């Protein structure tokens, strides 16, 4: 689940 | 341990149907934020917060803008600043679910005038959804929801000693914001069905 | 007021989709028996009663066969003394939704050892829902219900001292109760649709 | 609902 496996990761 | 100020500060950090999809996708990046910022979330594995988020994301949602459309007459504050009033929720095929929007939650945490605090809490305790599936330990997630609520409890019994019953009053509202969320979940796959949802979204990655 | 021992004694008094709904049919005839037993509930006007039980009838007998089902293993007990199991479940087309009966009720029933004042309390909170559509003064409800969850939590806090948490983690079970409840009535309106429920029945008038 | 409303006043 890219875009939320992405900003969850994004600081 | 779960200090409620933590989770106040979460809260306070962070066509109709086109005017609802922008809605919710733009408080999806936001809400990602906030769960951030809820003690111990990031702490669970990567593949768990995935897990959490997808499975409360729109229960989430609409906790939040139920409870920001206290001030509103008869309507919904959506987070874009426009508004949802009956004749664009009929307009859009949401009328029943609307109502019950108003009479379930928004009234009712108008009547009890229901603060930060107590939202936040509520929202952490349906984040921490130890029923969702795939968990790698469901247990955990158990656990922090138990750590939410016991401090939510000594919060309310604190600043709320005259209204003993009032956690458990807010705790029943999850059963309708449970209820309510499945409908709303129901409205947003027919838009996506018939493409009348933006493409290339965070709220279509959530409903796919 | 709303003592615990009415609520007990209440409890203590009372082709797989042909088995489903002969079972569910039983249970209503009984359920109306059990909420005449519940204090204040036949105060209520008779409009009133009619709806808190079409309101609330499926998600009461969804608690009242997960406990029964304790003792089973990875299955459910019908109250005609039939067992659903997995293979069952599947050729209902109810699998998905057995799974999450064992899962998210049966399981933990099972685990925290819910008692049956317990189970009867979180029924009569049911029972007692203020949401209910078309009810002749919903507040009234909700101060039935106020009283049930005062009662609950005094006897888990004088029964269950070492377990603080335990009335808070009782009502959390009410969520998953909600969604099961709406996922098993989706089947039920199915083999309505279909021709497979019997016919002349009290279900079928809770289903029309 | 005549099932029902008779049955709530059946004793
Ligand atoms: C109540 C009605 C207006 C309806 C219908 C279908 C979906 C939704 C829905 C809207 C949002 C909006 C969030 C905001 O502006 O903060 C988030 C999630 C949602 O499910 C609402
Ligand atoms: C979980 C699965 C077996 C499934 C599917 C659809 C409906 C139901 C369902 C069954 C009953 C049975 C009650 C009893 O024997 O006490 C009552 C209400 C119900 O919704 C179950």
């Amino acid at each position: 689940h890219k875009i939320l496996h992405r900003l969850l990761q994004d600081s | 341990d779960m200090p409620v100020e933590r989770i106040l500060e979460a809260e306070l950090a962070v066509d109709p149907v086109t005017n609802i999809c922008q809605a919710a996708d733009k408080q999806l990046f936001t809400l990602v934020e906030w769960a951030k910022r809820i003690p111990h979330f990031s702490e669970l594995p990567l593949d768990d917060q995935v897990i959490l988020l997808r499975a409360g994301w729109n229960e989430l949602l609409i906790a939040s803008f139920s409870h920001r459309s206290i001030a509103v007459k008869d309507g919904i504050l959506l987070a874009t600043g426009l508004h949802v009033h009956r004749n664009s929720a009929h307009s859009a095929g949401v009328g029943a679910i609307f109502d019950r929007v108003l009479t379930e939650l928004v009234s009712k945490m108008r009547d009890m005038q229901m603060d930060k605090t107590e939202l936040g809490c509520l929202r952490a305790i349906v984040l921490f959804n130890p029923d969702s599936k795939g968990l790698s330990n469901p247990a955990e997630v158990e656990a922090l929801r138990e750590k939410v609520y016991a401090s939510l409890e000594a919060y309310c019994k604190h600043k709320y000693p005259e209204q003993p019953g009032r956690f458990a009053k807010l705790l029943l509202r999850l059963p309708a914001l449970r209820s309510i969320g499945l409908k709303c979940l129901e409205h947003l796959f027919f838009f996506k069905l018939i493409g009348d949802t933006p493409i290339d979204t965070f709220l279509m990655e959530m409903l796919e």
